[PDB]
């Protein structure tokens, strides 16, 4: 993008590339502190 | 912060961010995180004789 194109509109697409990548990011974290409870509700059952 | 200078027509479009030739590259180079304006008026009748 930045290479070929202008630095003025380059700017717009790589902030939509780092919103996009940035809200994939954030749902893979979200998934994991679900499935982190899954997994701790299953130690707790076997601890007990 | 006031700079005036004088160009040809044909290179008025060079005063503004991102732009490239003999003005913009050697002469007077606005950055590309411009905020301010460009004011720019034909002179014939004062500069060319």
């Amino acid at each position: 993008i930045l290479s070929r194109l202008d630095p003025p509109e380059a700017e717009v697409q790589i902030d939509r590339l780092i919103t996009g990548r940035l809200q994939s990011l954030q749902t893979y974290v979200t998934q994991q502190l679900i499935r982190a409870a899954e997994i701790r509700a299953s130690a707790n059952l076997a601890a007990t | 912060y006031a700079d005036s200078f004088v160009i040809r027509g044909n290179e008025v479009r060079q005063i503004a961010p991102g732009q490239t030739g003999n003005i913009a590259d050697y002469n007077y180079k606005l950055p590309d995180d411009f905020t301010g304006c460009v004011i720019a008026w034909n002179s014939n009748k004062l500069d060319s004789k």
